[PDB]
């Protein structure tokens, strides 16, 4: 079948809840409490953390500003559909689909 | 660039503000908050939203 | 009259700071503070409703 | 009379700001921008 | 080969849109303010206008929506630490 | 009318793209060679990660 290691068809972005990443194993990055969680990212969270949640969905708010400032730079002064020209057909909000 | 473009201290990026009083009456509600924006930092009311 | 109904539970305000540089986000409000650079917006319509 | 107060004519955005906020808006333009936030009059 | 007489009806559809009358002397946009606004006659004095539509009418009331568009400009002042003043102007029909 | 009591679930889907994490201090794309990337902190020792 398809191969996603080589024609980039990823599939499975959807399965992941926290990453923590630390240098040393005794400082952790970013720190400086930027995020709401100040240790991990939290990709997302069931019903109990909706307080954080966002999009109407269980994407947590720190994390789809940490991705749309990561594509187009967006979210330091309000979000909005970027440029079609800008996201392409990889890019991460035409891929977005909120379901309930 | 390296310098002169963001801060390195710990520092928020996002805030979280609750109300101080809510007032409901039969077909609406109010509610108030104490918006405080820190020193040496500058908040577009863009960003902001309920 | 078809018995939908609606209630608030809580509601929160949220805003995001950007974080500039202390030194370059106060003399941004410092020089943003002169009566010559004051901000204005003009409504996008503009137009009175009869 | 109030019309340049208010920014309906007279000069535009680039000129009537201090010399020291036009050259600072200009560095920073893709990081935080700031030109939608001053009237520039378009008077025919 | 049997078809009847027949006449014709013609009409059409506008929607998601208002129909627009500049006020300036050649109906073109070269300008927010338009020379017939900058025009002495209207700026020293004033005027007392009525306009007359007419409509095909329906079996409902209605309500016929007019937008005089003017200048709505607001101007926000802060010399000093928490605290923000304003002022707004709308002219003309200002309040 | 005769509708029962229900829960709600909530997910999303995300195809053709990658989870991205950008090294720089405001997670901005000011440049390919970023600002945390020429930071005195990580030029001169090294750093195990994990």
């Amino acid at each position: 079948g398809s191969i996603p290691y080589l024609d980039g068809t990823f599939y499975l972005n959807h399965t992941f809840k926290k990453v923590a990443i630390t240098f040393d194993s005794s400082v952790s990055w970013p720190g400086n409490d930027r995020l709401l969680t100040p240790n991990e990212f939290e990709i997302k969270r069931s019903v109990d953390g909706e307080g954080y949640n966002v999009a109407q969905c269980n994407m947590t708010k720190d994390w789809f500003l940490v991705q749309m400032l990561a594509n187009y730079n967006i979210g330091y002064q309000g979000f909005y559909i970027p440029e079609s020209y800008k996201d392409r057909m990889y890019s991460f909000f035409r891929n977005f689909q909120p379901m309930s | 660039p390296t310098h002169d473009v963001t801060t390195d201290r710990s520092q928020r990026l996002t805030l979280r503000f609750i109300p101080v009083d809510r007032e409901d009456t039969a077909y609406s509600y109010k509610a108030r908050f104490t918006l405080a924006v820190g020193d040496n930092r500058v908040l577009d009311m863009a960003s902001t939203y309920f | 009259v078809d018995g939908a109904s609606i209630k608030f539970d809580s509601i929160c305000l949220y805003a995001t700071f950007f974080p500039m540089a202390h030194n370059t986000a106060s003399t941004l409000e410092a020089m943003l503070r002169n009566d010559t650079n004051d901000q204005s917006f003009n409504d996008y319509l503009s137009a009175a409703n009869m | 009379p109030q019309w340049s107060y208010m920014h309906i004519s007279g000069q535009d955005a680039s000129e009537y700001l201090s010399p020291g906020l036009v050259q600072f808006a200009r560095a920073t333009e893709t990081y935080f921008s700031l030109n939608n936030k001053f009237r520039n009059p378009t008077v025919a | 080969k049997t078809a009847v007489d027949s006449i014709t009806q013609k009409k059409f559809l506008c929607d998601r849109t208002l129909w627009r009358i500049p006020f300036s002397s050649n109906f073109m946009s070269m300008g927010a303010l338009t020379d017939l606004g900058q025009n002495l006659l209207y700026a020293n004095s004033a005027h007392a206008l009525d306009m007359t539509f007419e409509v095909d009418p329906m079996d409902e009331p209605t309500l016929l929506y007019v937008l005089f568009e003017v200048f709505d400009v607001v101007r926000v002042h802060r010399p000093h630490r928490g605290v923000i003043e304003t002022v707004y102007l709308r002219t003309p029909f200002s309040a």
